[PDB]
């Protein structure tokens, strides 16, 4: 478990542009860590096609079993599977609802893209994953992509009427161009955040409603920090590496003030 | 269930790809994971050196100001690198970034004079445009042709703030009077990692031709070409950042739905 | 020969994805 910490530390340093190929290698390098890495390292979401209902679905570790994936639409594995991990018929019903709910959510904030929601049974409650993938248009000169991975944990209290929610959300944001002006330019990666809240479970405010509000808040708050880090911070860093206008004797000199100061 | 010869290849790949100013951290990660200091020292010795030459690592030499860049153009075999400004040789430890053994060295006076006039004018340019910049200018023969190689490095390391950044320029001037062939590569890399992993990788190839004269007069013109090319590159970067921000990002996820208000979840559920 | 190199980030980098709910597969990948 000090091994895993290293792998994850490495994954936060190797270029996110090669997340998929790097994870492949990292596992080969330390095969015991596989199961763990696969569940704790986020990868750009892939789209598969449920041929039965004719609709796309998203793929992560939480709907994988073996080398097969469970479509939230037909509730079946592809390629077909002997005995795959399924949700209890009680939960499946909530899953199918959560998918419809987050489908609208998707439309409301993304005006397109794909969403998929997978629920699974825990001990004193349940857990869910909410996935959203939206791609920018090939009409404009810049390729863009947005992957959302929201993992929620629900711990129901013995009463009902109140429950505790743990949310871990990752957004992966990918931007890229071959505009001859700047050669190639790839700005990519992700941010992760945590919310933890207790809330009323009524009929007017059920689980999906509670999870939804949490997701919405986090996604709005991330969308913000993303914009600020991607187009604010990383750019400022660039501008702090080189200056177009010839450096003014003021900063040149303020810099000597501080350079000299750092004497062991 | 994968060969030990392969495992080290992966480990080597990982090390070469360490973000700027995070070599140690990546190395420690890779070491602990491979779990075989014997494989590391053999099949990865090549990687440590390659990374430093690849990254244009600046290094201080004792009693000298200022620093010199570790490139493939200063590589002399052994484990020794050339400082063309001071005309000295020195030993380098690729693992601990240590420059030992200052040793007077003899330069092929074939280009010496052209090199000095560049190294001189580029020093002034670097000083003017790169807050924490270092540069090293080489003069050596490639395929019987006199080449001048100007290398620029600039970095800002702030591990405490979970971000690092580096600029690398490599300008090659093959000099065949009365003309010179310009060929360059400009690289940027930025890593942000507070509660995530976000990176900018960008490079630009530059290719050009110019008419030459006296060494001093065309050293000055070389620098102007460099200045112009790099400004255009940094501008293009900033312009693309703009477009990315207020066009393609806005087009990915809205800030609020078209109803200008947060989602009514009751409506969603019935 | 050899060494364990000195980082200066002070704080270990913390991995939020560890504390996410686990899910039991009926077979491994």
């Amino acid at each position: 478990d000090q091994q895993l910490d290293c792998a994850l530390d490495l994954m936060r340093r190797l270029p996110p542009q090669q997340i998929e190929k790097n994870l492949s290698d990292l596992i080969d390098l330390v095969p015991s860590l596989c199961e763990d890495l696969l569940s704790s390292v986020d990868q750009p979401l892939k789209i598969a096609r449920d041929k039965v209902v004719g609709k796309d679905y998203l793929l992560c570790d939480y709907n994988r079993d073996g080398d097969s994936y469970r479509s939230p639409w037909s509730n079946k594995y592809d390629p077909p599977l002997e005995d795959g991990a399924m949700p209890s018929a009680r939960l499946r019903k909530l899953e199918v609802e959560a998918n419809n709910a987050f489908d609208q959510y998707r439309d409301l904030y993304f005006e397109g893209g794909v969403s998929s929601v997978y629920l699974w049974d825990l001990d004193h409650g349940f857990a869910g994953v909410i996935l959203i993938k939206k791609a920018g248009d090939g009409s404009k000169k810049i390729k863009g992509c947005w992957d959302s991975i929201h993992v929620v944990e629900v711990q129901e209290k013995s009463s009902g009427r109140t429950a505790h929610y743990k949310l871990t959300s990752t957004v992966m944001l990918w931007l890229q161009t071959n505009k001859t002006g700047s050669g190639t330019m790839n700005l990519g990666g992700s941010l992760t955040r945590q919310m933890e809240k207790d809330e009323t479970v009524s009929d007017s405010s059920p689980h999906i409603a509670n999870i939804g509000r949490l997701v919405e808040d986090m996604e709005n708050k991330i969308r913000s920090t993303l914009n600020e880090i991607y187009f604010g911070k990383t750019k400022d860093i660039v501008n702090g590496l080189r200056s177009i206008d010839a450096i003014p004797d003021n900063q040149k000199y303020k810099q000597l003030q501080r350079e000299l100061s750092q004497v062991l | 269930r994968v060969s030990d010869e392969e495992k080290v290849r992966i480990a080597a790949k990982f090390i070469t790809h360490a973000p700027p100013g995070e070599f140690n951290e990546v190395f420690n990660d890779v070491r602990l994971l491979l779990n075989n200091d014997n494989l590391l020292r053999e099949g990865a010795a090549h990687a440590f050196a390659q990374y430093n030459m690849d990254q244009f690592t600046p290094v201080k030499i004792e009693g000298y100001d200022d620093q010199v860049l570790i490139t493939e153009h200063g590589d002399l075999g052994n484990g020794r690198f050339l400082d063309p400004r001071n005309k000295i040789s020195f030993k380098f430890d690729h693992l601990r970034k240590e420059a030992s053994d200052p040793q007077p060295e003899d330069t092929e006076s074939a280009l010496k004079q052209w090199r000095d006039a560049c190294d001189s004018a580029l020093r002034a340019y670097v000083k003017d445009h790169y807050p924490n910049g270092f540069c090293t200018v080489y003069g050596k023969s490639i395929d019987g042709q006199q080449t001048i190689i100007a290398c620029i490095e600039s970095h800002q390391f702030q591990p405490k703030n979970f971000w690092n950044g580096r600029w690398r320029s490599e300008w090659k001037f093959t000099i065949t009077p009365p003309t010179a062939q310009v060929a360059a590569v400009l690289k940027i890399q930025v890593h942000y990692y507070e509660d995530g992993n976000v990176q900018l990788v960008s490079h630009k190839d530059i290719q050009d031709s110019v008419q030459v004269s006296s060494d001093v007069q065309t050293a000055k013109e070389f620098i102007k070409i460099i200045e112009n090319a790099e400004n255009e590159y940094q501008t293009a970067i900033s312009e693309n950042y703009q477009t990315m921000s207020d066009t393609t990002f806005k087009a990915l996820r809205r800030q609020l739905p078209v109803t200008r208000t947060k989602i009514d979840w009751n409506k969603i559920l019935s | 020969l050899i060494s364990e190199l000195p980082s200066e980030e002070g704080r270990r980098l913390e991995h939020f994805t560890k504390l996410r709910p686990k899910r039991n597969k009926k077979q491994q990948p």
